């Protein structure tokens, strides 16, 4: 069992590693998306100047 | 016979308009707008990748 159990454990860990990366993508993606909106608002403010 | 021609002289005109708009719809959906940030635009899907 010991050999088989660890093999399953190692396989699971990389799956966790892969999944966490996808979380970072959205965290970065929305942040980049957020900057876009304020830039548009700046254009109107600059135009309103 | 006189009435016959007045139809044919217009049929080619309608087809041209139909081909113009149908193609335009095909182009626009592939616009790949950068602002979507949802994978609807294939470009932003690449950026997520
Ligand atoms: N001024 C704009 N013009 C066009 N698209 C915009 C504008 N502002 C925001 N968007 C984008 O339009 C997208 C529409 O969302 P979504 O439903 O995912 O795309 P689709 O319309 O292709 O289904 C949003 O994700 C957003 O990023």
């Amino acid at each position: 069992l010991l050999e088989r159990l660890l093999g399953e454990m190692e396989l699971e860990l990389i799956e966790l590693r892969r999944a966490l990366a996808q979380t970072i993508a959205t965290f970065k993606s929305t942040e980049r998306q957020r900057d876009a909106q304020q830039l548009i608002a700046q254009r109107w403010y600059e135009k309103a100047q | 016979e006189r009435k016959y021609l007045e139809l044919k002289s217009q049929k080619n005109l309608y087809l041209a308009r139909l081909k113009s708009a149908i193609a335009a719809q095909k182009i626009e959906e592939i616009a790949g707008n950068l602002d979507n940030a949802s994978a609807s635009s294939l470009f932003e899907r690449i950026e997520t990748k």
